[PDB]
């Protein structure tokens, strides 16, 4: 016999005031009962298990299940009593690693070790609470009482403690062995390696020992699993990467889970629309709804678009990192990160956040964030970005922003559409244009108000309105004012609500008195406008409140 | 030494679980150098899944060194970290014709940390793309950036400065933080000499290298100031009227009627108008109303300090300091010659006025920040360079008084 290291337990405790869990043995069949104890005689044989007397008060129920087809029987414990009354755990698989984000490596192996899950022991202390009982036949004999002494298969403990006790172990193997690459998931390792498949595939046996040495089984042959790995709904083969193709009554179901896949078929299929049937979600649980005739046109570029099967590449970390970015419109963006042109390393799209107004430089600016963000959780940079905005469209914009803004490092790329500013301000009023003093109010009863505008050339009008408020006919009367005036005009409004949508500079609305202005706005050759405080008598202040 | 001065949470709170944020491989290099040492000088050790305690972490420059620092968001254990009322602010430090900052928190690691709190000092150096688990940690000594980290030591510290502030009974010393404000009316030679002094007898009971100079502003909150012109176009009235406006809120007594007169009638924007001996007269008055400051505007010491930030453009920002809205304790403009990058100049001012915030009120604010939560929550760790950290939130409408504040 050659000793094996033990494996330190993990402190654990349940949680305050809550004692611990006592629940019914349920009534079983005498074939379950004649299976159950068959496996723990056996379990007891191995040390997973123990005998326990008359002093523990806390019961886990076990009841049986045969495996399908399968004769022999398995047995499954309903810790789930222990497991709401069990303390609170640090978990690290929050996050699934990206494919784009590996580096591309000579050899791979992965060796589960699921196995060992029951090789590491538990907290004495706790292997009580983790106590069930096996129904005795005819109930005339007292039931036979049990206790595991390793980390059972249902306790929410065990992911959590199996992860970091085999992460100690293997410390010490990477740091001796700086010429390989370690990766530990969830009950998996995955050994990367640019070497010979010779000397990779004998440090792939070097480190099975090291687990060995602490009591660790794993796989020698029938193992190699070789590429394609099928993994986390990825494809991996040595060079390319791509995603394990997944799966008139349009059910809220065909909506409410095929949101997520498509989204999921766009880290590398490009041009992948999600939207209209986004839409159609709305705020609802069973319906067919329709498809518009619109939502189905995304289909004939989205099932159209899965038919030429398309991979990603593996990240190198000597080339740059490159994002580029296209407007699709409808508030719809998508990129491409790649090193290498057409070679990506991934895909995207962004969607457009719920304005009443917006604009697109906005929109890409976001966008850019987004892609900064995921960039930084997959490899670790950010990219340079192309994108499709002259940099004189973005030195004026930000110049002139009220808020503070940013890109990273970034290059115009001079694909169509082009991202512009629509309108622009004066920052002073214009000596020999037309001055409208403008003005709207409404009565909160009938909903009728009037909205128009007085001039400098004695040019007036007033028109009346029906179903209408008063910040409806504040913007009115700039409208006005724009039709009625030449190339170049000067408006004088007291609306501060008028002010606030202008200076916000929107390029599109979801009221379509404001998308009228801006269509206005865009004809203009320059525009000075002017805010005054109401009912101070000021100019033209008015006529409109009648 | 060897009692740990025993700590709490307060009554019916849980410990900090905050997630991690990405970090990018060169600052996830860093703090592995860094926290390789801390762990081999017993500062933190390694923990396992039965603590769930989590507190963000990551990585800076201090001012002019390339020497990587490491800082934890202490913020949400701060607010769960028990009230510790085991000071009165040093008024004489905000009038001291300079005042001096020195990082002190460099030594709160001397001394241990209550076995059972530890565990709510957790945090985790992360990997790139989840390949690995995080290096998670506790601390084990007195953390910087922690609430108690300068109350716990505030008794150890008084006995160390003892010796010195008995020789000079004029220079204010104050602490906030990991920092200490030591500020003097001595001139600028005197001042630079008693500091290089007060740095040694640190060091016989020892980032203690680092200071900043800080001198006191005019006026504490800036006048309004209405424009002197000799002719007076529609356009100009109408800005005139419309800043006297937003005054009347403030200093009552402003009155714009005789100025609005001149308006009436549709005149050009561009139009001259003649200023009527009324007109003149209103806004002679209302200039004197603009001289003094407002009146019965008192700081208070349970209330919060709310901080508001303009985008001037040309690298001027302009703030305002206040409790209660219309009641500023102080304004400013800070400006400059980045100038490229607006997201840089915003988080110095932010940290500009947190520090001033320090010096008068011994207390940060809260901001009102004119950016978009997604760009700031972006960037801000890259120029962030205080151990501290104030709480902010964002201002999505454009607000006209940007312009009075011009
Ligand atoms: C040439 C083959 C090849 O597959 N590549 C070059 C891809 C890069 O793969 C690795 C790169 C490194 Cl450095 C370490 C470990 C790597 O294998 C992984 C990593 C993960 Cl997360 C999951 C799986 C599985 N299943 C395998």
């Amino acid at each position: 016999m050659v000793p094996i290291s033990p494996i330190e337990t993990v402190p654990v405790k349940l949680k305050p005031g809550m004692d611990g869990p006592k629940v019914k043995q349920w009534p079983l069949t005498e074939e379950k009962i004649k299976a159950l104890v068959e496996i723990c005689t056996e379990m007891e044989k191995e040390g997973k298990i123990s005998k326990i007397g008359p002093e523990n008060p806390y019961n886990t129920p076990v009841f049986a299940i045969k495996k399908k087809d399968s004769t022999k029987w398995r047995k499954l414990v309903d810790f789930r009593e222990l497991n709401k009354r069990t303390q609170d755990f640090w978990e690290v698989q929050l996050g699934i690693p990206h494919p784009a984000g590996l580096k591309k490596k000579k050899s791979v192996t992965v060796l589960d070790v699921g196995d060992a899950y029951f090789s590491v022991p538990l907290d004495e202390d706790f292997r009580k609470y983790t106590a069930f009982t096996i129904p005795s036949i005819n109930n005339e004999t007292p039931g036979i009482r049990y206790q595991y002494n390793v980390l059972p298969q249902g306790w929410k403990g065990s992911p959590a403690i199996f992860q970091s006790s085999m992460t100690k172990i293997l410390e010490p193997f990477a740091a001796q062995n700086p010429d390989i690459v370690i990766y530990q998931y969830m009950d998996d390792l995955y050994v990367g390696s640019d070497l010979e498949i010779g000397q990779h595939r004998t440090k792939i046996e070097e480190l099975r020992q090291h687990l060995l040495r602490w009591g660790l089984t794993t796989p020698d042959k029938k193992h190699q699993k070789e590429p394609p790995f099928l993994w986390m709904g990825y494809e991996l083969h040595p060079d390319k990467w791509t995603v394990q193709p997944i799966v008139d009554s349009w059910t809220v179901n065909d909506i409410q889970k095929l949101v997520g896949k498509l989204n999921w078929a766009s880290q590398i299929y490009p041009g992948i629309k999600v939207r209209q049937l986004s839409k159609l979600l709305r705020g609802t649980l069973t319906e067919v709804i329709p498809l518009t005739e619109e939502a189905e046109l995304e289909l004939a570029e989205n099932r159209e678009i899965l038919k030429e099967p398309v991979h990603g590449v593996y990240y190198d970390p000597s080339k740059d990192l490159i994002a580029e970015i296209q407007k699709q419109g409808q508030g719809q963006w998508t990129y491409q990160i790649y090193q290498e042109p057409f070679k990506n390393l991934k895909t995207g799209k962004y969607a457009r956040m719920r304005g009443a107004h917006t604009n697109d430089v906005k929109q890409l600016t976001e966008a850019v964030q987004k892609i900064t963000t995921e960039s930084i959780v997959i490899w670790g940079k950010t990219p340079k970005f192309k994108l499709p905005i002259q940099k004189e469209t973005w030195e004026t914009w930000w110049t002139e922003y009220w808020q503070a803004t940013w890109i990273p490092e970034w290059e115009f790329v001079n694909t169509p559409p082009l991202v512009k500013l629509w309108y622009q301000l004066e920052k002073e009023p214009i000596v020999g244009a037309e001055t409208f003093y403008v003005d709207g109010a409404a009565n909160r009863e009938t909903k009728l108000g009037k909205a128009g505008y007085v001039t400098n050339k004695g040019r007036q009008k007033v028109v009346p309105l029906t179903n209408t408020t008063n910040q409806k006919t504040e913007l009115q009367a700039i409208y006005l004012a724009l039709q009625d005036s030449g190339l170049e005009v000067n408006i004088v409004t007291d609306s501060q609500y008028a002010l606030g949508i202008i200076q916000a500079q929107p390029d599109k609305s979801e009221s379509e008195l404001v998308n009228q202005i801006i269509e206005q706005l865009i004809k203009k050759e320059k525009v000075y406008l002017a805010w005054v405080p109401a009912h101070k008598g000021i100019g033209g202040n008015e006529d409109k409140l009648v | 030494p060897i009692e740990t001065v025993p700590v709490k949470l307060k009554p019916g709170m849980d410990g900090p679980k905050v997630k991690q944020w990405p970090l990018t491989e060169e600052k996830i290099k860093a703090l592995v150098e860094i926290c390789t040492e801390m762990e081999k000088e017993g500062k933190i050790s390694k923990i396992g899944p039965e603590n769930p305690y989590n507190t963000p972490v990551f990585a800076i420059k201090k001012k002019d060194s390339t020497k990587w620092r490491k800082l934890v968001d202490f913020r949400e254990l701060n607010k769960r970290t028990q009230d510790f009322w085991e000071i009165p602010h040093p008024a004489g430090l905000k009038k001291k014709k300079s005042v001096t900052v020195l990082d002190v928190g460099d030594a709160y690691f001397s001394v241990p940390l209550d076995e059972d709190f530890r565990k709510y000092t957790a945090f985790t150096i992360p990997s790139i793309n989840n390949e690995t688990p995080g290096i998670r940690y506790q601390y084990n000594v007195l953390p910087q950036g922690w609430k108690g980290s300068p109350a716990i030591f505030q008794s150890s510290m008084t006995k160390i400065l003892e010796p010195f502030k008995k020789q000079n009974p004029d220079i204010v010393i104050y602490q906030y933080m990991d920092d200490l404000y030591v500020g003097s009316d001595l001139e600028i030679g005197q001042h630079r000499t008693k500091i290089e002094e007060l740095r040694q007898h640190l060091l016989r009971w020892g980032f203690l290298w680092m200071g900043y100079e800080l001198h006191p502003d005019k006026w504490t909150v800036q006048p309004i100031v209405l424009p002197e012109k000799d002719s007076w176009t529609v356009n100009d009235i109408q800005k005139l009227v419309g800043k006297l406006n937003w005054a009347s809120q403030i200093y009552p007594g402003i009155k714009v009627r005789q100025l609005s007169k001149l308006l009436r009638g549709t005149k050009a924007l561009t139009e001259v108008i003649p200023l009527t001996e009324e007109a003149e007269l209103e806004l002679a008055e209302n200039r004197e109303i603009l001289k003094e400051p407002v009146h019965g505007v008192y700081y208070d010491p349970s209330k919060d300090l709310i901080a508001e930030i303009q985008k001037q453009g040309q690298g001027q920002w302009t703030y305002q300091i206040y409790q209660e809205p219309f009641k500023n304790l102080k304004t400013g403009k800070y400006a400059r010659m980045a100038h490229t990058n607006d997201v840089k100049q915003l988080t110095e001012a932010v940290q500009k006025i947190t520090t001033e915030s320090i010096v008068i009120w011994g207390k940060t604010p809260k901001f009102k920040l004119p950016i978009q939560k997604e760009t700031w929550e972006t960037w801000w760790t890259e120029y962030w360079q205080a151990t501290w950290i104030p709480e902010w939130e964002f201002v999505n409408t454009p607000p006209l008084v940007k312009l009075w504040y011009q």
